[PDB]
DNA sequence: GCATGCTCTACTGCTTCGATATCG
DNA sequence: AAGCAGTAGAGCATGC
């Protein structure tokens, strides 16, 4: 679920039609956080953690990677708004 | 709406029968309808450049579209207009154009109407933006496409007619076609008599390059009779002075804007200063004034944004060298005060009986002092083809105050002979044309058109706006003809 | 009536203004008008299509659920959700919307022909891991759908109504473990229905084996012995008593049973206290919101009409505080008292009448039901029922079937069965065991596969069985393939003494590999090896080059011996430098050639996890581990199989959090493992029981690691290295591979405890 | 002293225009 | 500094 949603979401990134992929992107974003709020079990919530904050995939170097383009910001405000 | 955009589709007929032109000293219909679309595209990135166009290429054998369908080529999907997508189309120019065009795209291939305007629907359907009109202007040569059928006829007209329900309205530009252009085959019940070329693609090759904005209102006042009696206008403006867009600094190195930053800091220490502790000054001689930056926008409030009405004049006294300001112009706005267009209606068809204008205090903004400003009546008038050239209402003309007039000096009056009056008559008489209101054409800003063009296509050189402001010489003195020498020997002495 | 036309044009006139202006209106009104009359919705049906690409919200789904209703009379349907992302639009994280995308599917489905039924299928199958059960059950209603109508209508259709039909059925066999009672429940009577598993028990017997996928081998044995004993409760002896006659004369009383989870035990009371299309199961018994106010006629049900209301909105509003207070402190009672009712809410199954002797006059199905009653939840004991129903079906094939017919059954579970050891990746102890346990039983399948046997009770420790498997085969020209296996077998558990008697010269074998043997017997690895590698480039054979499976026990035996001293660079150049033919190494090759993964990853592995341990900083096992972990299969392999490879690997580089997961996934791992090893299997639960020192010393560096007062001190260290100290494996018993773990381990936690920490370096 | 929608207010972005300070 | 479209959530009604 999470790891295959990061990897989809590096991969709307180097994608040709832009505001085309950041539709997808979003979706990708919105079930990946919906995925890791609704956990409650300790073992896999390690794994969704260290999933997120990775540093080959992962939203942060998403929304650096996603920083020079205008297309992006309504994925980088979702990311944002799910790591409060 | 007011924010929804223009948008245009160009369906060009690049089947068969647009590549081998029967003249060969003229031009073939596919470089007429690239150089149209190319004309549009030059017009339309410096006119309106945020409408959104497109081009696709029906009857060609390779396919780009969305469905996957057979023979559309979408070379571009509706986006503003840009400069890498004119030098995409400069490509199939000219005779060479056709060759370039052969080996990437196709060619003689069969279609189906339905299939294209399908496309041209999915085209305008994908669009986020929101669109005011929506249009697909259809460069052809052949009348009744699918002769040998009907089916993909009737399926045709029911598509066009799927198209006209949602508001994309449909043209043809008929090309030539030898043995004329039969309208009424396949083209009269599918858009919204055998013909030569058109009466739209010539006009349409001319590129007009002047900006246009939309009808916004610029001050949404109160008209206010003495405290009470208050009724909504809107302050439009018909004559605005366009200037040429402001330029943008770059980084030379990689051609991005750099994001300009000021900041005040004092040379003491070189702290960062606030807006809070700084104050303004005037020194006269010895004297220093400190008022604050909100001390300072304080003396300039005088009255509340709106029209305060203070009476009635005839026009003999608006005098007609009496100008500093370009006029506006008022309407009733019947949404922020109702009965606010009957009120309006009152006075401005009683104010047309006689010459007698209103005159009004006009606060625009807040903290702005007040004009004196004359409400002028106007008419309407209009054809019967429903073209209106003066829109009714009042015109808004500011008038000036004692210190924006200045004196001349003391001036004698030499009076002419009436000799030379009448052959002064014969001479401006000789001259005469008629100004219609939008002959002439601001030279600056067309070069500027012109050289931002040939810079951004990288033509070969900048091509010259002919000049239209600048007097003809020869013409005029061979108009005046053997005149001017004997009218300043009878005027003007015999020497210098 | 006549009015129909003059007022739906109506409507159709005010919905032809709205369509223009308000979109956001127009399809509101659209919504709320063809919720109840559906023929508006064709006139308007292209500017539906046409709104739909821009409208992204609850507006969409109303846009679909306005197409839903006309779906069947509408002519081409697909290319217009092509044109407008269809696919996309199911991807979309909502319930609503995924649940109204799939109803259009499945309305659809029968005017699709098959090249577009298989591009909507590949988004269809990600419903499985779904959480809602709505959108799954919808799944797999078009899936049951698929299964009906592309079974081979014709003589052979084309690839992609096989691609089509092959795809279902994967996804429908995976759903008899869904997570769901209910769901799982009406798949299993999906498969148990007469018309897909047939009802002769012979031949569902050989139609069970078509189902397996080994996503579901954890499940298959009690599955196959379910659908199995399904046919019992059809028969005409199934209600009729066991015994028709009692042991004496007494009258049998009803005894109900209290078994509620209040009182689970007798434990957790004090004392006295102040009192004194078909979803059924054959085991367990025979078991949006509208706008208008007006959305019975009786003579009581019509006294609650005489209702006040109070109009003290503050009272009101308090009173509905108070309540939610109270709903506030129920909750947090419910989500106690439903964790404790998961784990003793039990059911039963018999019927249970006493008397004053035992009641021998039990039905059939007073057996038959809490034996598949038990064997859905031990794994153990569906294995030896299902090997009893095998073999007793087959033995009375005998009656029936002739020798024409009995072969190519034989011939078909032979093939199965090669199947099923051929394509598992979860070496599931019963399930290997069990089908290795009813091969040596008849003679027609020990021609199994020697090095799908051999490989399979490798993984699974269980050897015993492989091992009768393979003698058997030998019983009944030497077959070498087979003799080889058999003493890989037999060279795992120990054993050199029976492998003395194997590689002597009339099975073909050299003689170096019985030298190197009578080495390796004395646990003189590096003379071993020295033999090994050197048989291994060897190509003057004076009596016959040698045959394959002999240089592949010599390369699995040298890289045992590279394994067996502490060699690690050998062991890394011999199990790599075997997959790739140039000098640069591509360790993605080893997914291919199956061989590859029971024979050269796990020392691929541990090699370079070794060399990562102490010291070395080459990158290359991290990087292989991470594009393996891209495949839905290599990570089910990885996360099952490694675990504790993969939360050291994940240590190394400061990751405490996935070293958590993949250890508390060890842990669990372990556990299934171990309790599914037959009970008389001891020296495999001995090697499974080696191994559970060193998950727990990684659980406990975590843990150590993660306490911030562990770090301000030398205190906690000190207590550390106290009772690591005195934390071993035996000597004399558990082997060098067991304490070269724990050290090295050990040896790396203590340098990342040191080199975290501010005599620390003297004690450590 | 809580839960659920609904209305509608207040804010942002974009764009035009006008007032002010500055430069050849 | 103001028009003008677009939206998001603040504040409130309401719940029997
Ligand atoms: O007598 P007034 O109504 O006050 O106006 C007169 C005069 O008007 P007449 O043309 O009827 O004589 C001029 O009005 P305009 O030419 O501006 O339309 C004006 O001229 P200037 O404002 O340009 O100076 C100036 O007369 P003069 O030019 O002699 O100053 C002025 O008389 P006042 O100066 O007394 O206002």
């Amino acid at each position: 679920g999470v790891r295959c949603s990061l990897l989809r979401l590096q991969e709307t990134l180097s994608a040709a039609d832009r505001c085309g992929a950041a539709l997808a992107g979003h979706q990708l974003i919105r079930g990946l956080g919906q995925e890791c709020v609704l956990s409650s079990s300790p073992a896999v919530l390690a794994l969704q953690t260290s999933l997120v904050f990775s540093r080959d995939f992962g939203l942060l170097v998403f929304v650096r990677k996603s920083l020079n383009s205008i297309e992006f910001r309504e994925c980088r405000e979702e990311i944002l708004k799910f790591l409060c | 709406k007011y924010s929804g955009r223009d948008s245009l589709i160009f369906l060009v007929d690049a089947s068969k029968a647009m590549f081998e032109s029967q003249s060969e000293d003229e031009l073939t219909p596919f470089d007429m309808s690239i150089q149209c679309i190319q004309s549009v595209y030059i017009s339309k990135i410096i006119s309106s450049d945020r409408d959104l166009l497109a081009v696709v290429f029906y009857g060609t054998e390779k396919d780009k579209n969305s469905v996957n369908f057979k023979n559309i080529y979408v070379l571009q999907e509706l986006d503003n207009p840009g400069a890498k997508r004119i030098l995409e189309l400069d490509q199939f120019k000219g005779q060479q154009g056709q060759k370039r065009f052969q080996d990437m795209m196709g060619h003689g291939s069969d279609y189906s109407l339905s299939e294209v305007l399908w496309v041209c629907a999915n085209l305008f359907s994908d669009v986020q933006f929101k669109m005011s009109h929506k249009r697909i202007m259809l460069f052809t040569n052949e009348d009744n496409p699918h002769g040998n059928d009907s089916a993909k006829a009737s399926r045709a007209r029911t598509k066009a007619g799927d198209l006209r329900d949602t508001g994309i309205f449909l043209d043809l530009m008929h090309l030539k076609k030898p043995g004329g252009f039969d309208i009424s085959l396949f083209y009269r019940d599918i858009i919204s008599v055998h013909f030569e070329e058109s009466s739209k693609l010539e006009d349409l090759l001319r590129k007009v390059r002047a900006k246009e904005t939309r009808k916004r209102a610029l001050s949404r006042l109160k008209l206010k009779l003495n405290k009470d009696i208050v009724i909504s206008v809107g302050i439009y403006n018909l004559v605005q002075k366009a200037l040429k867009p402001p330029p943008i600094k770059l980084y030379r190195e990689t051609n991005e804007p750099v994001k300009t930053k000021t900041r005040t800091f004092n040379t003491s220490t070189g702290g960062l200063l606030l807006p809070s502790d700084t104050k303004r000054s005037q020194i006269y001689g010895s004297r220093q004034i400190i008022l604050e930056k909100e001390e300072t926008e304080e003396l300039k409030r005088f009255d509340d944004p709106g029209l305060m009405l203070m009476g009635f004049k005839p026009l003999v006294l608006l005098k007609k060298h009496h100008y500093l300001r370009p006029s506006l112009f008022v309407y009733p706005e019947e949404s922020l005060v109702i009965g606010s267009s009957t009120l309006f209606s009152a006075l401005l068809i009683k104010c047309l009986e006689k010459e007698v204008a209103a005159l009004c205090r006009y606060t625009p903004r807040r903290n702005i002092p007040p004009y004196f400003v004359a409400l002028v009546p106007q008419e309407e008038e209009l054809d019967d083809q429903k073209i209106q050239v003066t829109p009714p209402g009042f015109q808004l003309v500011f008038l000036p105050f004692a210190d924006d007039k200045r004196k001349m000096p003391f001036t004698e009056k030499i009076m002419a002979t009436p000799e030379q009056v009448g052959k002064m008559k014969a001479i401006v008489e000789k001259l005469r044309f008629t100004y219609r209101s939008d002959s002439f054409e601001n030279p600056v800003l067309q070069q500027h058109f012109r050289n931002l063009e040939a810079l951004a296509l990288d033509l070969m050189e900048p091509e010259q706006a002919v000049d239209l402001t600048l007097p003809k010489v020869e013409a005029m003195n061979k108009r005046l003809g053997s005149l001017v020498d004997e009218f300043k020997e009878l005027v003007y002495p015999p020497d210098y | 009536n006549i009015l129909e036309e003059s007022l739906c044009e109506l409507v159709a006139k005010q919905l032809k203004q709205h369509q223009n202006t308000m979109e956001d209106k127009f399809i509101v009104c659209l919504n709320k008008v063809t919720k109840s009359f559906p023929p508006l919705a064709d006139r308007f049906m292209n500017a539906v299509f046409f709104l739909l690409p821009k409208f992204h919200g609850v507006l969409k789904t109303l846009c679909l659920e306005v197409v839903l209703c006309r779906v069947e009379g509408m002519t081409e349907l697909y290319f217009q959700l092509k044109s407008k992302d269809f696919v996309q639009v199911m991807r979309h994280r909502d319930d609503e919307r995924q649940k109204v995308c799939l109803d259009i599917i499945y309305k659809m489905m029968p005017k699709l022909k098959p090249v577009e039924l298989r591009e909507l299928l590949n988004p269809v199958v990600e419903f499985v891991s779904h959480p809602s059960t709505t959108c799954r059950e919808q799944m797999y209603n078009i899936l049951m759908w698929i299964h009906d109508n592309y079974r081979d209508p014709e003589s052979e259709t084309d690839n992609d109504s096989q691609e089509i039909f092959k795809l279902a059925k994967d996804v429908l066999i995976q759903g008899l473990i869904d997570e769901n009672p209910g769901l799982q429940l009406i798949i299993r009577n999906f498969w148990s229905h007469e018309t897909r598993l047939p009802s002769n028990t012979l031949d569902r017997l050989l139609a069970l084996n078509s189902l397996y996928s080994p996503k579901i081998e954890v499940h298959f044995l009690s599955l196959a012995t379910n659908f199995l004993l399904e046919m019992t409760s059809m028969s005409p002896d199934y209600p009729n008593p066991m015994f028709e006659h009692p042991l004496s004369e007494c009258e049998f009383q009803e005894y109900t049973i209290d078994s509620d989870w209040r009182f689970r035990s007798t434990v957790l009371t004090p004392m006295f206290v102040e009192t004194q299309r078909s979803s059924f199961d054959w085991l367990t018994g025979s078991s949006s919101d509208s706008l208008l106010f007006a959305h019975a006629a009786g003579r009581t049900d019509l006294l609650r009409l005489r209702r006040r209301f109070m109009r003290d909105q503050e009272k009101l509003s308090l009173m509905y505080a108070r309540k939610g207070v109270a709903e506030q402190k129920r909750e947090k009672e419910i989500k106690s008292e439903l964790k404790m009712k998961q784990d003793a809410q039990v059911v039963l199954y018999r019927s249970y009448r006493h008397g004053d002797l035992p009641d021998i006059q039990i039905k059939h199905s007073s057996l038959i039901t809490p034996l598949q009653a038990v064997a859905q939840r031990d794994p153990i004991i569906a294995k030896q029922l299902f090997s009893s129903l095998f073999s007793g079906i087959l033995k009375e094939m005998d009656k029936f079937k002739t020798l024409s017919e009995k072969n190519n059954i034989t011939q078909k579970l032979l093939q199965d069965f090669n199947r099923f050891l051929n394509t598992t990746f979860s070496f599931f102890p019963p399930f290997v065991s069990c089908i290795q346990d009813i091969s040596c039983q008849h003679a027609a399948l020990l021609s199994l596969d020697p090095a799908a046997v051999s490989a399979g009770c490798l993984a699974s420790l269980q050897q015993p069985v492989g091992i009768r498997l393979l003698e058997e085969a030998l019983l009944r020209p030497p077959d070498v393939l087979r003799w080889v296996e058999l003493a890989k077998l037999y060279r795992s558990i120990g054993e050199y003494d029976v492998l003395r008697g194997i590689f002597t010269s009339e099975i073909g074998t050299k003689q170096i590999t019985q030298s190197a043997l009578l080495a390796e017997a004395r646990s003189d690895y590096s003379e071993a090896a020295k033999q090994y590698d050197e048989a291994l480039n060897k190509q003057d054979w004076v009596d016959g080059e040698p045959t394959e499976a002999e240089k592949d026990f010599w390369e699995l035996a040298s890289l045992d011996c590279y394994n067996h001293l502490a060699e690690w660079k050998s062991l890394e150049y011999c199990s790599t430098a075997s997959i790739d033919s140039e000098n640069p190494p591509d360790l993605n090759k080893i997914w291919s050639e199956p061989f590859y993964q029971e024979t050269y990853l796990p020392y691929m592995i541990r090699s370079k996890l070794k060399l990562l341990l102490q010291g070395e900083a080459d990158q290359s096992l991290l990087t292989f581990i991470d594009k393996a972990m891209h495949g839905e299969l290599q990570k089910a392999i990885l996360e099952l199989h490694y675990s504790q490879e993969l939360s050291l690997l994940y240590l190394l580089q400061d990751d405490v959090d996935r070293a958590k997961y993949y250890i508390q996934n060890g842990i669990q791992s372990f556990m299934q493992n171990y309790s599914s090893i037959d009970v008389l299997l001891h020296q495999s639960r001995l090697t499974k029981l080696q191994s559970v020192q060193a998950l727990t010393e990684i659980q406990e560096f975590i843990s150590f690691i993660s306490k911030q007062g562990n770090l301000s001190s030398q205190v906690p260290l000190k207590r550390l290295l106290n009772t690591w100290t005195n934390r071993y494996p035996d000597a004399k018993m558990d082997p060098m591979n067991i304490w070269d773990d724990i050290i090295t381990n050990r040896c790396f936690f203590l340098s990342k405890i040191e080199e975290k920490l501010t005599d620390i370096s003297s004690l450590i």
